Order: C-alpha cells, then sequence, then structure tokens
RNA sequence: AUUUUG
C-alpha cells in the first residue's frame, strides 16, 4: 500500500490531521499537493490542551506539521 | 493543483490566517507566492481572542502560516 | 548577493551582533562569506559576567543562522549607496 | 579528513548520538547517509532527563534531528592511520 | 573560512548552552565540525567542572559559535 | 534508503516524530520518502506538562505518516524498557 | 501582483516589523532581498516580556530574515 | 520541504 495512494483515495471523504504539536484537524478532503498541503472542508480545528474546538468552511493547511493522516476522520 | 485552486478562489476575499504561534489576521487576500508568502489589505491582528492591531497592508513572511481558510 | 556586499563594506570596522540567544557581541568584523557567517576580532561580549566562558577568547566566528541582528554606527553614503543598490538588483533582478 | 568521512569510517564501531531534544542513543553505527541519517544496532536509548532507559535492537535517525555524534579516539586514530 | 582555526584549541558553543572545548580538526560547508581531545565544560556562575569526552562530530545547525583559545 | 523499510514488512514498529509524538503500529506500506502506512496503530500519549509518557494510550487505526516529521524508527521486537546499564 | 512588492514599495519609508521572541522594529527601510534580511536607519524595537516593554535604539540595523513575521508599510 | 532563511 503506497501511503499517497491511501491519501488521493480518501478525497471526498473524511481525514482526521494530526499535527505535531497539540492540534488536530478533521474535515472532508477536497486536495493536496506534491508537499501534502492539504485542503479541507467542513472542518473542525480541535486544540487538544484547551479541547475547545472551531469550525472553518474550507481552508488550506500548510503540510509543514503534519505527522498524521487518518482516512475515514476522527471518532 | 487543489492548493493553487482554493486560493485562487480566495483572493480578494475575506480570509482568516492562522499562524503556527496562534495569533491570527483576518484581512483581504491579495496575492501569495510559492514561499506561501501573503499579502493582506485591510488587517486584523488577534492575540488570544483580542484585537491587537490593524494594518492597511500588511506581508506575511509563509514559514510562519498554519493555514488560510476561507471567511 | 546584496548583504554579502553590504557586510564585505564594513569589514575593518566594528558591529554588534546579536545571537537569537540573546547574547551581544562586540568587535571588529574581519571576515563575512555567502552564508552570512562572520569572523569578529577583539571582541567585547555585552554583559560579560553573564557568560564566563567568553572571557579569554578574542577571536571568533558566528554561524550566519544563529544572528538575530548586526547593529552598527550610520553614515550617509553607506545608507544611500546600500538603497542604490538594492534598487539595481530590483531594476535587473 | 571531513566529518562526515569519518562518520562513515566509523562504520561497525560504537558510536553515541545524541538528539536535539537531548535523548542519547548508544550503539554500533550501521549505516549512514549524507543527510547524516544514520542507522543503528544493538542500542541503549537514554531519555532526556535520565530518567528511563530502553534497549532496542536497531533503530533508525533522520538525520536533522541530531545534536552530536561521539566516536572513540581510537577510531580517529585507526582511520588517520589507513 | 574555518581553515585558519584547524589544528588549535577552540571553545564551541552549542544552541542547547553546551560548552565544548577541544582541538578542531575538520568542518565542512554545513559548518559540521569534528573536534579531537574534547572537554565538556559545566558552568554555574563563574565556577566549572571539566568531564572528558573525546571526539565529537557536532551537526553545523545547533553551533552558535566557535572562538579560538 | 538506508533504511530497507521491507524488513519490518507486517511487523509494529515504534515511531517518533519531532516534537515528542510516539506511536506504534504495523508497516503495511511506504515510499521512497519514508512516508508510510502503519494498521492497529496506538500513540503513547504525554503528560502536558513534564511531556513524559504517562502510560495512556489511544487507538488510531489505520494511519498514513509522514516521513518529513519522522525523526525515529525502531522495530518492538525485542524492544524493552530497562533499568539503568 | 507578488506579496514581496509590498515591501518593495516600501522602500526608503517607516516600515513596521513583527519578529519572533515578541520583538517589534520601527524603521526606515533602506533595504531587503528574498530572505526578507533587512537593513533599517533609525530603528526602534520593543521588546516585550512577561506585560513589560524594553525600548532600544539602533543607528543602522541589519535583520535576519528567518525571524520576520510581519512587515506593514506606513500608513 | 533533511543543517545557513522553518
Amino acid at each position: 500500500i503506497l501511503p499517497l495512494e491511501l491519501i488521493d483515495k480518501c478525497i471526498g471523504s473524511n481525514l482526521w490531521v494530526i499535527m505535531k504539536s497539540e492540534r488536530e484537524f478533521a474535515g472532508t478532503l477536497v486536495g493536496f499537493d506534491d508537499y501534502v498541503n492539504i485542503v479541507l472542508k467542513d472542518v473542525t480545528e480541535y486544540d487538544t490542551v484547551t479541547g475547545v474546538t472551531e469550525k472553518h468552511s474550507e481552508m488550506l493547511l500548510n503540510g509543514n506539521g503534519m505527522c498524521m493522516l487518518i482516512p475515514g476522520g476522527k471518532p | 493543483s487543489s492548493p493553487n485552486e482554493f486560493l485562487n478562489k480566495v483572493i480578494g476575499k475575506k480570509v482568516l490566517i492562522r499562524l503556527s504561534s496562534g495569533v491570527d489576521y483576518k484581512g483581504i487576500l491579495s496575492c501569495l507566492d510559492g514561499y506561501m508568502n501573503l499579502a493582506l489589505e485591510r488587517t486584523e491582528e488577534y492575540v488570544n481572542g483580542k484585537k491587537t492591531n490593524v494594518y492597511g497592508d500588511a506581508f506575511i513572511r509563509g514559514n510562519n502560516v498554519l493555514y488560510v481558510s476561507a471567511l | 548577493m546584496l548583504f554579502y556586499s553590504f557586510f564585505k563594506t564594513l569589514i575593518d570596522t566594528e558591529v554588534t551582533v546579536e545571537l537569537k540567544n540573546d547574547m551581544s557581541i562586540r568587535g571588529i568584523l574581519k571576515s563575512v562569506d555567502q552564508f552570512l557567517n562572520v569572523k569578529l576580532e577583539n571582541i567585547s561580549v555585552v554583559d560579560a559576567s553573564k557568560y564566563p566562558h567568553m572571557a579569554a577568547v578574542k577571536d571568533l566566528f558566528i554561524r550566519g543562522s544563529v544572528v538575530r541582528y548586526v547593529h552598527m554606527s550610520s553614515a550617509y553614503v553607506d545608507t544611500i549607496l546600500l538603497a542604490d543598490a538594492c534598487r539595481r538588483d530590483l531594476a535587473n533582478n | 579528513m571531513l566529518p562526515l568521512t569519518l562518520l562513515n569510517a566509523t562504520q561497525g564501531r560504537p558510536i553515541l548520538v545524541e538528539l536535539k531534544n537531548g535523548e542519547t542513543f548508544n550503539g554500533h553505527l550501521e549505516n549512514c547517509d549524507n543527510y547524516m541519517n544514520l542507522t543503528l544496532r544493538e542500542v541503549i536509548r537514554t531519555m532526556p532527563d535520565g530518567d528511563k532507559f530502553f534497549r532496542l535492537p536497531e533503530c533508525y535517525i533522520r538525520g536533522n534531528n541530531i545534536k552530536y555524534l561521539r566516536i572513540q579516539d581510537e577510531v580517529l586514530s585507526q582511520v588517520a592511520k589507513q | 573560512s574555518l581553515v585558519d582555526y584547524v589544528d588549535r584549541k577552540v571553545i564551541v558553543v552549542l544552541r542547547d548552552g553546551k560548552k565544548l572545548i577541544g582541538i578542531l580538526r575538520s568542518f565542512d560547508q554545513f559548518a559540521n565540525l569534528m573536534l579531537q581531545y574534547t572537554i565538556e565544560r559545566i558552568y554555574v556562575d563563574d565556577m566549572y567542572g571539566d568531564i572528558d569526552r573525546g571526539v565529537y562530530i557536532v551537526r553545523g545547525e545547533n553551533v552558535v559559535l566557535l572562538g579560538e583559545l | 534508503s538506508i533504511l530497507d523499510l521491507s524488513r519490518y514488512q507486517d511487523q509494529r514498529i515504534q515511531a517518533t516524530f519531532t516534537g515528542g509524538r510516539q506511536i506504534t503500529g504495523i508497516l503495511k506500506g511506504f515510499d521512497q520518502l519514508m512516508n508510510l502506512v502503519l494498521d492497529d496503530v496506538e500513540e503513547q500519549l504525554r503528560n502536558p506538562e513534564d511531556g513524559k509518557l504517562t502510560g495512556a494510550i489511544r487507538k488510531l487505526g489505520l494511519v498514513v505518516v509522514r516521513g518529513t516529521t519522522l525523526v525515529l524508527i525502531a522495530p518492538m521486537d525485542g524492544s524493552e524498557e530497562i533499568p539503568n546499564p | 501582483a507578488e506579496p514581496l512588492d509590498l515591501v518593495r514599495l516600501s522602500l526608503d519609508e517607516i516600515v513596521y516589523v513583527k519578529l519572533r521572541g515578541d520583538r517589534e522594529l520601527n524603521g526606515r527601510l533602506h533595504a531587503y532581498d528574498e530572505h526578507l534580511n533587512m537593513v533599517l536607519g533609525d530603528a526602534e524595537e520593543i521588546v516585550t516580556i512577561f506585560l513589560k516593554t524594553i525600548r532600544k535604539h539602533y543607528e543602522m540595523l541589519f535583520v535576519r530574515g528567518d525571524s520576520v513575521i510581519l512587515i506593514a508599510p506606513p500608513r
């Protein structure tokens, strides 16, 4: 299984992104580029130290800090 | 390119920029480049929850940008 | 290499390098390369008692990447020629 | 003799790696590259505070996480001689 | 370049605050350093103690400064 | 790559990321950039204060690991916390 | 048309600069490059500490671009 | 997008 093919197979579906810091995003994967900068839509952003969440309709996430990409979104 | 299409569809509109520090900038996205450097018109800066500054035009160095979000 | 050339023109003059680790070193600029690594001579450390390990150092090398500021005394010829050079690069490159 | 040439010449011999966060890895240098990526065998991992310890049969270390490397002086001598 | 410091005794200050004192044997274009007969000098105010350490390969990005002694 | 990841195919490995995150998972795939696909992944959670592990884990399932933020890779088999040698 | 134009059009102007480490600069921009290294003349620096502010002055100040967060042209 | 422009 190739990592980026799994990500590409997730387009249109939910994707859970876990940053190196205590921050996470979960939303519909619109797309991504050669550095895995990611466009998500209908997104919830999580601060996992404070527990505060925010919503975003559509966003481009800088891939620099991304540790993990989990297809199927977040429980 | 999905990131480039998103950016081209929010240029000239009002966007939320979050920096890795968590400082926030709301403004009109003028243009961007390959390093994700940004030019913003009519910029409000927010630290925690409070507006701390306004700028008629602001250059943001792209290494600081955590995300660009449609408003 | 605009600032490489600027620093070339500051060679043998006094500057103060403020490192990102908050130490400040005054001294005579003897060298600078493409990465803005610098060599200082006859150095003096600001708040020297705070940095005892520097007391027996006379010359030193500083990696460009750890520099926050380099500051020095003003000269009008310096300022206007530097602005001229920046405009020249912008017309050219 | 360049630092990375010494590093390549340390293959097969003990090494200490300290990471940027203060973790230390003791073990035999298996392989290395120009990024300073390393592979080690028979490894003892010490955590920053010096509190907890681990044994790892092998491990890979990405080069841009390294603070420094320590090697035996004898290695530098025997590499100079050859 | 650093060629002027080769085979001389130097103090190297690292980003984490460590002071290494040893003989500079080599360097490269990242300012990776190779030091021989190195001690690590641990300071508390003006007082210090030394620890023998042997040979270091210091990754250049961690080097704050190199001072000739 | 100096690491032949195919040697860990279908074995559990431990990965550490820049910043301190630690996971384990069963290697299902990889590319030449050291992105990974791991299955049955568990993350070892840390204390917000000391940054040290708590012993608590969370399950994460099938995960794509970014090679750019990988700092450590090691097989789990043969690993053990040990007392100070 | 490109973001660095904001900096270009700010030459010989008093610019405001926000820097990592809770630092701020105000000064006349004399030169810059694509890293956002710059030289500022007659520059004031505000260092914020945790609340309290230290003010410093420099006749001529080179700033390394990697500390730069934000540049704002004058009003 | 693996050390001097994160």
